[PDB]
């Protein structure tokens, strides 16, 4: 079928697509995926029918290294339609076990993000698509996260009040899931991820829940300056009262704490008041 | 108890409306139903101790509620061919959130127990903006407040039934119906719906006051009010029947027992 | 003074509860944008 | 005591001015809550 031109005098074609998508489980790992691919390329090159399948067979296969084949499929897939996403996100439902299939369809998702629009024509909608990745991390899993990490830096490389307050529930999932599956490498990760969002702090649009989520992260992990920042931003709000919030943050900094600078800071700071 | 309620309306006279005074008032005596909704509201958080704001309050209730209701229906995602219960949940569900995609989707436990208190709250307050308020709030305290003591309710109503009728929990043990008891509908759904609404709220005055225990006692209050039918029984299914087809004839004096009941344990 | 200081915390009482009450109007009108642009890219699923 | 009389006339300008500002976050808030909900019906008016 390679000798196959785009014309179609026939109608056969969602039925032998259906066998692509039946056979391509179980192929060759470098040739025989590569031909189910070829044929499945000038689908495209005609018009084509409900392919949800093809979405959920058009996934599981980012993982092994063949980026640059499934990528220009699915990028001159998405014409002629938008609904792609749509159907992603219905795919986050009894899936929470099925780590490579989250990992590429989010990864091929990332397109829509600010790490490279290939596209650049389709509604942006980034709000809407958001939440459907909280849902996907109904399951701690390592790749899967770290995709998720890495689509969401290059996209805060940048408004929308939503857009944060959703991702900053994603990273506090994201937190949330740091003390069990503790990797040597999301740690960096995550704490690099509060770093460049200090360093975008001012033109973040962003609310203070951050300054909060280092108190949920409050273990070193997190860096010196960071706390810095923190204990500055913390004691901004005492003013006249509300002592008890300073001596909840004193706790918090002077009897439990080991790094004697930011306790000379905080000590100075009780000075000050 | 007409003094009582003239003590009421002198704690409700100064611009400064404590709660823990109406907190003390509550636990020592039932409120006067026409005022309940109203120290409700300021028990809840819906009103702050100053009633000369009350004004500005409503009008950014009115508001989040035309809002909420004119976006259910812009999405329709819900039909004014609907109940006061169900049509609530649409908001809760995006107030919180976790609004879900299809308006036929099934529901969760939290839903049911959530719908039922709409329904009870609707008998209880005639006003909807008012209801909307109460329910959240309370459903809030429930999960976030009293919580704390909701899992462990039916082994501490076993305890409390306990050193003040042990037959009534001797044969139980024998029936095999204790692990099977489903106090939810009077524990965590409050008896909203099995009991009667109309001559439901006045423990309830405690409890959004802050008796969180106290169901447990009416839970005792219903084995002492009813221990024929329960003892007439042994299997967990007629056991948990009963209970569900309880009458509604004496609702006013299981929970005036359950007063004392909660005064003998806790105070 | 006394009197002075606890005329002050009851003010700042005062205006705190009735600042966080519009507060509640700024979560609620957050969460009809959130939802509206959710079915906007729904329908815009369904468009074609 | 003077002092104190001033600084509380200063906190309730700060307390009035913070809450027309958030005011008016609200506000713009629902321009673009009114803004998407009208493109919703335009969309609709495809069907």
């Amino acid at each position: 079928l390679d000798e196959y031109i785009a014309r179609m005098v026939q109608m056969i074609c969602l039925l032998c697509v259906r066998t692509a998508s039946s056979v391509d489980i179980e192929v060759s790992l470098q040739v025989l995926d590569a031909v189910v691919c070829y044929n499945c390329l000038p689908a495209e090159s005609l018009p084509l029918f409900i392919v949800t399948l093809c979405r959920t067979i058009n996934v599981k296969e980012l993982c092994e290294p063949c980026w640059k084949l499934m990528r220009n499929l699915l990028g001159t897939h998405l014409g002629h339609s938008a609904i792609y996403n749509m159907c992603h996100l219905m795919e986050d439902r009894a899936y929470m076990e099925d780590a490579p299939l989250l990992r590429g369809a989010v990864f091929f998702v990332g397109m829509a993000l600010w790490g490279a629009h290939r596209l650049y024509s389709l509604r942006n909608s980034p709000t809407s698509v958001l939440p459907s990745f909280y849902q996907a991390m109904a399951c701690p899993n390592e790749v899967v996260s770290y995709e998720i990490v890495l689509s969401i830096t290059r996209l805060i490389k940048k408004w929308d009040i939503l857009l944060n307050i959703i991702e900053r529930l994603l990273q506090q999932l994201q937190t949330l899931d740091s003390p069990e599956l503790r990797t040597i490498v999301h740690d960096l990760l995550t704490t690099v991820e509060e770093l460049c969002d200090q360093n975008e702090f001012h033109g973040s649009q962003e609310r203070y829940f951050e300054l909060v989520e280092r108190c949920a992260d409050q273990r070193p992990e997190s860096s010196l300056l960071n706390l810095i920042s923190y204990r500055a931003q913390s004691i901004h709000p005492a003013k006249d009262g509300w002592i008890q919030n300073l001596q909840a943050l004193m706790e918090r900094f002077f009897r439990s704490e080991s790094r004697g600078a930011v306790r000379i800071k905080v000590l100075d700071v009780l000075s000050f008041v | 108890g007409v003094e009582e309620k003239k003590s009421l309306e002198i704690l409700l006279k100064d611009d400064r409306l404590d709660t823990e005074k109406l907190c003390t008032f509550s636990q020592r005596f039932p409120l006067p139903s026409m005022y309940r909704a109203l120290v409700w509201k300021v028990l809840l958080g819906i009103l702050p101790p100053h009633h000369e704001s009350h004004a500005k309050v409503m009008m950014y209730r009115k508001e989040q509620y035309l809002d909420v209701l004119h976006a259910l229906k812009v999405v329709r995602f819900v039909s004014d061919a609907t109940p006061q219960a169900e049509v609530y949940l649409r908001m809760y569900q995006l107030e919180s959130g976790k609004l879900p995609r299809s308006p036929s989707f099934p529901l969760e436990p939290d839903d049911e127990v959530f719908l039922a208190i709409a329904k009870a709250m609707e008998e209880m307050v005639e006003d909807s903006v008012d209801c909307y308020w109460i329910t959240r709030r309370f459903v809030n305290q429930l999960n976030t407040k009293y919580r704390d003591s909701l899992p462990q309710l039916p082994k501490a109503f076993e305890q409390y039934l306990n050193l003040e009728d042990g037959r009534l929990l001797t044969h139980l043990r024998m029936c095999s119906a204790a692990p099977k008891l489903p106090y939810d509908l009077w524990f965590k759904r409050c008896f909203a719906g099995c009991l009667p609404e109309s001559s439901l709220q006045r423990v309830w005055d405690k409890v959004v006051s802050g008796s969180c225990k106290i169901l447990v006692f009416v839970a005792v209050e219903i084995l002492l009010t009813f221990k024929i039918k329960v003892m007439a029984l042994n299997s967990a299914e007629k056991i948990t029947k009963f209970l569900e087809n309880i009458p509604q004839d004496s609702s006013d004096a299981i929970v005036s027992k359950a007063i004392d009941l909660w005064h003998k344990h806790c105070g | 003074l006394l009197e002075q200081k606890k005329y002050l915390e009851d003010v700042k009482l005062q205006a705190r509860g009735q600042l966080q009450a519009a507060e509640s109007r700024y979560e609620a009108q957050k969460r009809i944008t959130q939802v509206f642009e959710l079915e906007i890219l729904d329908l815009y699923g369904r468009l074609e």
